[PDB]
């Protein structure tokens, strides 16, 4: 599972993580 | 009048009868 | 204001930065081009390229460069267990470190274009403002595609500069790179025939020349000009657009049907060889011939070459993995190692008896034993149920000819009920499930991950076609 | 070079799309976890 | 003379019959209409016939028309044999050599209907594109109409081109249809991919939001240009109810197209795996613990012996080509268990 | 905004080819001569296309695996 | 595992590079008053 | 050779000209 | 090795990043 | 160890419906 | 044209009126006379197992395939 | 003869469910006080009851 | 379990006094215009 | 089963660090 476990949190992080960038340089 | 409404109207009437006389001597067909 | 899916739209009026950006995505697929070929290398098994070629490896882009002809690599190891004397420049590592240093050099190109924007090439001679002649241009890059298109067919592919591309054995025994000679009648348009490949990229090429030739010299038509909107750079993306999902739909069917330029021994074989028993047709026609020379029935299966009872399987099958049954083909039912041999049944009284083997469709289909007429003879209950065909009333027994185990013999219920279930899937093998940890569940192979992945891009692309094809025509209402 | 670019925009999403953003990101993870751990 | 562009130039016989296509009648022919018409008039046609006269006998082995006595629901346009690979069964192709009546019987008539009908969806989002240009709108209805094409070229072009044959496209029937539904769900498990369920979400999420809104706009209205119901009232309303609520008019009605579009588009794509037989069967976790452990049961597990019911008694008959015959013995059944 | 860009040297010897952008010939021009390629280009797919379908079987072609030997 | 390796290094010799950058970007401090 | 199914396939192409013929004489004459 | 490569790719980069 | 996986995910979720419905965006105008 | 002109207009009955009929016993002596029954293959009753095939019919064959159908069909 | 639906017995999102009432119990009425103990209580779907009347 | 029992009668006839006794409380609908 | 109370807890506690860090209470007057 160290492949899914790692797949998992990428696919959250790296999108969360920019969606999140674009709302602070908006505001 | 030949327009294009009175070929529209004729090809889907003309064979709809057709078929529709069909079906219905279609029901008493002896099994 | 730019919402988040308009944020790449900056670069339409500005050809200087629409270089940098497509140069920048030329690097991103080089670097990854690279980098896959890397990451294959470090795991590829070129030891046994018998039972385990590299299509049951898992190996995507490894067939491609090996199509073209590269054979052998820095590790002095070649792809068909040779032992790889010259290696030479051009290697796997070699090539996919080219890659690499294209990739990079492109990043750099693409700084340049970015920070020196306005150029006055892109600036009209007439007026200053910005302004790109795409009739024209089309012509120049057309030009240039039709030269690579004869050079590759004429130097390449026949082999008069190049190396060839990989021509094989209908049943995939025997395989290398080996010139190709052009077929121009019309034989040479079968898509079987190696001989297409080198007729067709000259004939095309020359084409593209004489098109390309005339785009230049002949201007568009003032009224084709406005009815296809020549001006705008959308109805180049649009149309572009349309063009890459028709390539991308007739190279998925090529490549899940088997063509000349997608070998079985390369990437895998097809699903429809399976279905008709290309192979199972071909071992009972080769062992036939061999009995009516008067040899013995043990000796005749063991004239059949492992690589051709290898494929005789229902695992090695493009049509019988899983959406999420990720990872290479040995990990799903070990490594093939070794071939025990043609199993043959026979019931208590004489007759032999013939297992029904697994249609493709089927994910588990029950264990039938066939009289040579059809009947079904003998079975196994589908699990505790109550039997009155099941082996051990009829008591049926294996024998094993050719192979591992020729001339052996069973009569344990145990051990044929064991057997009758592999006789199923096609030739029985022994697999290593340890080395991997397989799981037992088939996987897919290149040649279905591949026309998965095109299909689906093909009709997502077609989305894409429509609506830069709705702003094209609309542009003036979008606008504003 | 010193002259800027005419055409050069700033991109922005208000707090909405954000919410639409992160529930969208977090309903396919939901989804297809089950399906990656297998 | 017709001024393109700038300058004018002399009009030209294309320039005649434009003005003619584009005349304004109660039916709008557009250039468009010449694909459309015929196609669509013959799609029709097709289904019609070959429901009322043409029968399955030699194709599936099934009696399906309204001459051998089926009803609406059960008359079908059958697909041809499974021997028949991936011909594309012209009337003048080899298969019937332009024998109209074995043209019909060898099933060729589901492919007049299909290739046709195909055609037919093209002609149709061109016209869309056309009158849109003719009243100078933005075309988002044409744009909204790829999802049903994508999924008619999914299911019926795209699916029985990677199996064995024509066979296993579905029949342009009711009944024939459900047959489709279940053959899926046995071999399949269509139920449990991961695009089926978001494009089933995409439905059922399209039918809520047709509910609410006509259920809010009609009720939040001003009593008796301007609009006729109050954004103020029915923002405050659900925003008090269910907690969010829209307050821009664009987006509420380009949610409305996004929720159906996307879904079928979905859909479409877990289609083209399943035309690969890359199917999400099994979760393997599952199975090995199950085997494992006789006692351990899933409302999943319990699913999984139902496909194995599915298939093996369905088998016989749905796929002749294979002469399947399975003894009582073999066939799985639940007290075996 | 009026100003040219950069004088490059590779720049100088390109304008001729991005340099009349906007030309265009009076009337249909060569459409005719295109109608006809098109309709030859559809013919040849269908060719092509017939013969990879075994729906149209020709005598020097095989379409089988057999005729790699 | 090299791959893994490589890119720790890169990340880290990135991140040092522009620790040593940032520092030296910066002015040298002076009193504007007296 | 010429195999049967290709005077099939010419005569397809024949015939599908007919009919695109039929359609394009017919526009013009009514919109003369 | 590996340490000396990624140094001097890293820097080659900036510099002709400058340059 | 998946069960907690899937339970943060769940929680996850939860937790973006509890922002979005208290934690609004004032509307703008025009819209 | 209005739709009302055409429904009033006495000339559009009568042609109507002695065609329509006409039209409709067309399809009625299609099956009667069993013409439907042969030009689009359809098996009478009777004829649906053979003497020389008594169960459901199949092809297994592509290119034979017209000359197999003589065969299984009882012409 | 029971069936494992909980996330904490080896059970996805997809595959997890709350099993309904035992058959022995039928329409009759189920509240945690009228089970013999909690274990009895959960052994029979009580909780499926609890959730779909609330 | 007695004591469970009783708790929860008391939580749901609690409720449904408020409930019964709130829609009391509302007055006739009437129309304050015409 | 009791990982998840002691990771639910955790989480919490985090949870309200954040919110006290980021959306924290304007100044008033006076204080
Ligand atoms: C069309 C292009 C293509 C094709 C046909 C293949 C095919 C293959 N690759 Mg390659 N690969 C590709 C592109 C491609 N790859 C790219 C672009 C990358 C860079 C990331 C890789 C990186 C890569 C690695 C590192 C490895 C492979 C491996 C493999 C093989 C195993 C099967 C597989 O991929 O798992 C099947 C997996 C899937 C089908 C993924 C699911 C995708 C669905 C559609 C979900 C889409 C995402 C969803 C919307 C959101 C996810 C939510 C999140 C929680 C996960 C197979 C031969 C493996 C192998 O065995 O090679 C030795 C391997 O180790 N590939
Ligand atoms: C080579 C093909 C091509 C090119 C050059 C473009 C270029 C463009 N498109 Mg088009 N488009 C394409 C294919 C292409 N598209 C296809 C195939 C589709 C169907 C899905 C669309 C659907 C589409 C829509 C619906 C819209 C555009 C828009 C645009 C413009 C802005 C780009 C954008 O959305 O912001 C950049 C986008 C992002 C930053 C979001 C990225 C999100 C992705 C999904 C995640 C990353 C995925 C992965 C890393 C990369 C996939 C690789 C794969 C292709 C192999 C730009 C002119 C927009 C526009 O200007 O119209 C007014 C617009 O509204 N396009
Ligand atoms: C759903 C299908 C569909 C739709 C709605 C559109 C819509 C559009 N296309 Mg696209 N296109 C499609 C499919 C589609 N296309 C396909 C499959 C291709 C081939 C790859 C193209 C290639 C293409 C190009 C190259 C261009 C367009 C353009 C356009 C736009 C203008 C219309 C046009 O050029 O005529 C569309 C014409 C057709 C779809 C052909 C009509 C049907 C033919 C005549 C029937 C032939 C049947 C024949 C007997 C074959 C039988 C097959 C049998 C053997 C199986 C519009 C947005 C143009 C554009 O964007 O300009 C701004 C443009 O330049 N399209
Ligand atoms: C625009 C309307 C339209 C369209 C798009 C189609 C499309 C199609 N029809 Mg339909 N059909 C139509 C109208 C149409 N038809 C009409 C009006 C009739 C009544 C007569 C039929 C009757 C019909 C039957 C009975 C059948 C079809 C079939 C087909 C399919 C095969 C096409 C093919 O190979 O034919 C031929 C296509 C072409 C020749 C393409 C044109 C290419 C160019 C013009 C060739 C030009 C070459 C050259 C210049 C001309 C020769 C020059 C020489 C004289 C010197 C295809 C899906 C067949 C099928 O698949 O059914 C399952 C079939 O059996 N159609
Ligand atoms: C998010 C990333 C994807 C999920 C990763 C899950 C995972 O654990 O993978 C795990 C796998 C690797 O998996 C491992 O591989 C090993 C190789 O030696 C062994 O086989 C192991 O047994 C195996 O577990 O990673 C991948 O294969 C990545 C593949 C990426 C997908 C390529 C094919 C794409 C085809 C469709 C493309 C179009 C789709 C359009 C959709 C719209
Ligand atoms: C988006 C597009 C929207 C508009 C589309 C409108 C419909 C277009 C008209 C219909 C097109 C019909 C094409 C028929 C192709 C055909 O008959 O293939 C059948 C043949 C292959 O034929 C097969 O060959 C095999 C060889 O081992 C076996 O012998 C099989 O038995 C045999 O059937 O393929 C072709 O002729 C063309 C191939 C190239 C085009 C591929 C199309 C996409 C394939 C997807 C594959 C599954 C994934
Ligand atoms: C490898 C490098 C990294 C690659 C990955 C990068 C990923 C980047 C992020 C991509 C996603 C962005 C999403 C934006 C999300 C967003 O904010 O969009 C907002 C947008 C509308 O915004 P406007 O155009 O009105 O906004 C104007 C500006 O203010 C910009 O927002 O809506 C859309 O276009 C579709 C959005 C997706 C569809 C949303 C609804 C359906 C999905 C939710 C379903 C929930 C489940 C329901 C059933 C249970
Ligand atoms: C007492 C009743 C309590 C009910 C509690 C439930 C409330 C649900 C609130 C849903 C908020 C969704 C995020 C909206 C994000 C958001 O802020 O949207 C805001 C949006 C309004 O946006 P505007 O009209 O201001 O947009 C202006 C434009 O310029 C775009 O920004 O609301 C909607 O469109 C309605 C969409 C409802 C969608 C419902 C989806 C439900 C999915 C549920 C998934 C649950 C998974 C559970 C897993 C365990
Ligand atoms: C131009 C068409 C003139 C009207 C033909 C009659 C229409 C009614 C057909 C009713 C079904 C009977 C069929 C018999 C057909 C028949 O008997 O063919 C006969 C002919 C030669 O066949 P043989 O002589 O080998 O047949 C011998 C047998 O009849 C006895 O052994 O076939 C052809 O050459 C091609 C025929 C094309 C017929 C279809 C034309 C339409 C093609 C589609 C064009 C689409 C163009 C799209 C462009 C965008
Ligand atoms: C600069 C330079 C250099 C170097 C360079 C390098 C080293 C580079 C690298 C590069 C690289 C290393 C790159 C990479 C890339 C990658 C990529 C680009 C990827 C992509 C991916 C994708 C796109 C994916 C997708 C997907 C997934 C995730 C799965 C499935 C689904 C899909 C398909 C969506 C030197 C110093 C030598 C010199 C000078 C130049
Ligand atoms: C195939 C063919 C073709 C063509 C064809 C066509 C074109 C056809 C058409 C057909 C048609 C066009 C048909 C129609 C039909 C119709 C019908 C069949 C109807 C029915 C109706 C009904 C059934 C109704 C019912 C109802 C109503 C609505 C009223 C009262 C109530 C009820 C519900 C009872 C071609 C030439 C290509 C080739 C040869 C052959
Ligand atoms: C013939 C041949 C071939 C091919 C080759 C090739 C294709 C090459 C290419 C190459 C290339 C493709 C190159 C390129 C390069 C580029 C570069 C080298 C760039 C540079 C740039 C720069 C250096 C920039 C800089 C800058 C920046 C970064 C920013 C600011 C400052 C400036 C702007 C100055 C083959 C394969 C067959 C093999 C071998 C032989």
């Amino acid at each position: 599972n160290i492949y899914g476990l790692t797949a998992t949190a990428l696919f959250i992080i790296i999108p969360t993580s920019f969606l999140l960038i674009l709302y602070v340089k908006t505001a | 009048i030949f327009t294009v409404r009175w070929l529209a109207i004729h090809g889907i009437a003309v064979p709809t009868i057709f078929f529709l006389g069909a079906i219905t001597a279609m029901q008493f067909i002896q099994r | 204001g730019l919402p988040w899916y308009r944020v790449h739209t900056v670069v339409i009026n500005d050809p200087g930065r629409l270089i940098s950006v497509h140069l920048m995505h030329t690097a991103l697929v080089s670097g990854w081009a690279g980098s896959m070929a890397l990451f294959e290398i470090s795991v590829f098994d070129p030891s046994d390229p018998v039972l385990n070629p590299m299509w049951r490896q898992g190996m995507f882009v490894l067939p491609f460069m090996t199509r073209l002809g590269i054979t052998q690599s820095w590790g002095g190891w070649t792809i068909s267990g040779e032992t790889a004397t010259n290696p030479g420049i051009w290697s796997y590592e070699g090539v996919a470190a080219a890659h690499i240093i294209l990739s990079g050099a492109l990043f750099l190109a693409s700084v340049w274009h970015w920070t020196y924007w306005d150029l006055e090439l892109f600036r009209d001679p007439r007026t200053g403002k910005t302004a790109l002649d795409l009739p024209k241009i089309f012509g120049i890059h057309l030009f240039l595609s039709g030269l690579l298109c004869f050079g590759f067919g004429a130097f390449h592919v026949t082999g008069v500069f190049g190396p060839g591309i990989w021509v094989s054995d209908p049943y995939g025994l025997t395989g290398r790179v080996q010139p190709v000679a052009p077929s121009w009648g019309a034989d040479g348009f079968d898509p079987y025939n190696p001989g297409g490949i080198a007729s067709h990229h000259i004939a095309a090429g020359i084409l593209g020349v004489l098109a390309g030739l005339f785009h230049l010299c002949v201007r568009p038509s003032i009224r084709l000009y406005f009815g296809l909107s020549m001006g705008s750079i959308e109805t180049v993306l649009s149309s572009s657009i349309a063009a890459v999902f028709w390539a991308a739909f007739v190279v998925a069917g090529t490549m899940w049907y088997g063509s000349a330029a997608t070998p079985i021994e390369l990437f895998g074989p097809t699903r429809y060889q399976w279905d008709q028993g290309f192979f199972q047709q071909e071992i009972q026609k080769r062992v036939q011939a061999s009995l009516a020379e008067g040899a013995s029935l043990s000796d005749a299966w063991s004239r059949i070459p492992e690589k051709l009872a290898f494929y005789d399987y229902i695992g090695n099958n493009p049509a019988k993995g899983g959406l999420f049954r990720t990872g290479a083909m040995n990990s799903g039912d070990g490594i093939a190692v070794g071939w025990l041999g043609h199993a043959s049944f026979k019931d208590q009284e004489g007759r032999e008896l013939f297992v029904r083997r697994m249609p493709t469709f089927f994910e588990t289909f029950p264990v039938l034993l066939l009289d040579k007429d059809g009947i079904v003879r003998a079975d196994v209950p589908f699990r505790k149920a109550e039997s009155k065909y099941s082996i051990e009333q009829v008591g049926v027994s294996v024998t094993f000819y050719g192979g591992e185990l020729d001339g052996l013999t069973f009569t344990d219920p145990a051990t044929v009920k064991k057997y009758a279930r592999k006789a199923q899937l096609g030739e029985i093998f022994e697999f290593d499930r340890s080395t991997l940890q397989s799981d037992g569940v088939f996987r897919s192979s290149p040649r279905g991950w591949f026309t998965f992945g095109h299909v689906c891009f093909a009709l997502l692309f077609f989305f894409g076609h429509i609506w830069h094809g709705a702003r094209t025509i609309f542009r003036d209402v979008f606008a504003g | 070079m010193a002259r800027p670019n005419p055409n050069k925009q700033v991109v922005e999403l208000n707090r909405t799309s954000l919410y639409w953003g992160l529930l969208l990101i977090f309903v396919l993870a939901v989804l297809f976890s089950s399906y990656i751990f297998n | 003379t017709i001024a393109i562009g700038t300058y004018q130039e002399k009009r030209t016989w294309f320039d005649d019959a434009d003005d003619w296509l584009r005349q304004d009648r109660f039916v709008f022919v557009g250039w468009s209409g010449l694909l459309l018409f015929p196609c669509a008039y013959f799609a029709l046609g097709g289904w019609l016939t070959g429901t009322t006269f043409v029968t399955s006998w030699y194709t599936h082995g099934l009696a399906t028309s309204y001459l051998e006595g089926c009803n609406f629901l059960t008359a079908a346009v059958s697909t041809p044999a499974n021997s028949m690979a991936h011909s594309l069964l012209f009337v003048w192709g080899p298969e019937a050599q332009g024998d109209f009546t074995r043209w019909c019987q060898l099933g060729g008539l589901w492919a007049f209907v299909a290739l046709h009908g195909a055609f037919g969806l093209i002609g149709f989002m061109l016209r869309q594109f056309e009158i849109a240009r003719s009243v100078n709108l933005r075309p988002y209805n044409a744009i909204a109409f790829s999802a049903p094409i994508a999924v008619f070229v999914s299911v019926f072009l795209i699916y029985p081109l990677g199996q064995s044959g024509w066979f296993f496209a579905p029949s342009f029937g009711v009944a024939a249809i459900f047959r489709f539904i279940l053959f899926f769900q046995g071999f399949h498990n269509w139920t449990l991919n991961p695009f089926h369920m978001m494009g089933v979400a995409g439905v059922l999420g399209a039918a809520l939001l047709c509910a609410i809104h006509g259920a809010t706009v009609e009720n939040t209205l001003f009593e008796d240009a301007e609009e006729t119901y109050s954004m103020v009232t029915a923002n405050r309303f659900w925003s008090q109810i269910f907690g969010v609520a829209f307050s821009n008019k664009r987006w509420l009605h380009f949610f409305m197209l996004l929720v159906p579009v996307t879904g079928l588009w979905m859909s479409a794509i877990g289609v083209v795996g399943l035309a690969l037989n890359l199917r999400a069967y099994d979760f393997v976790s599952q199975e090995i613990r199950a085997a494992e452990d006789p006692e351990f049961e899933t409302f999943y597990t319990k699913n999984i012996l139902l496909n194995e019911g599915i298939r093996a008694w369905m088998a016989a008959q749905d796929q002749p080509h294979e002469r399947l015959v399975f003894p009582e013995e073999v066939l799985p059944r639940g007290n075996a268990l | 905004f009026q100003e040219p860009g950069l004088v490059t040297p590779l720049g100088t010897l390109l304008r001729p080819l991005n340099s009349e952008a906007g030309k265009v010939l009076p009337g249909w021009g060569t459409t005719v001569l295109m109608a006809v390629f098109i309709l030859l280009f559809a013919a040849f797919l269908l060719i092509i296309l017939e013969i990879y379908n075994s729906s149209l079987i020709l005598d020097d072609v095989s379409m089988s695996w057999e005729t790699l030997a | 595992m090299l791959t893994l390796k490589i890119f720790v290094y890169t990340v880290v010799t990135f991140f040092v590079c522009l620790f040593i950058f940032g520092f030296l970007s910066n002015d040298p401090a002076r009193n504007p008053g007296k | 050779a010429v195999t049967p199914s290709l005077k099939n396939f010419l005569g397809s192409l024949i015939a599908g000209a007919t009919v695109l013929g039929g359609i394009a004489l017919a526009i013009t004459a009514v919109s003369k | 090795p590996v340490l000396g490569w990624v140094l001097l790719g890293v820097f080659g980069t900036m510099w002709a990043i400058w340059f | 160890m998946e069960a907690l996986v899937y339970t943060f995910l769940l929680v996850g979720t939860l937790g973006i419906i509890f922002f979005s419905i208290f934690f609004r965006d004032p509307p703008r105008m025009i819209k | 044209r209005p739709f009302s002109d055409i429904l009033t207009s006495i000339r559009y009955w009568v042609i109507h009126s002695i065609t329509v009929p006409a039209l409709f016993i067309a399809g009625w002596l299609f099956v009667s006379t069993g013409l439907a029954y042969d030009v689009f293959g359809t098996p009478r009753p009777n004829e649906y197992f053979t003497e020389d095939r008594q169960e459901a019919p199949l092809i297994t064959d592509r290119f034979n395939a017209l000359e197999q159908v003589k065969k299984l069909s009882g012409n | 003869e029971p069936v494992s639906g909980s996330l904490l017995y080896g059970n996805n999102i997809i595959t997890g469910a709350v099993i309904p009432t035992s058959n022995a119990i039928g329409l009759h009425f189920y509240p945690i006080w009228e089970a013999a103990s909690l274990d009895e209580w959960l052994y029979n779907g009580g909780p499926y009851q609890l959730i779909v009347c609330h």
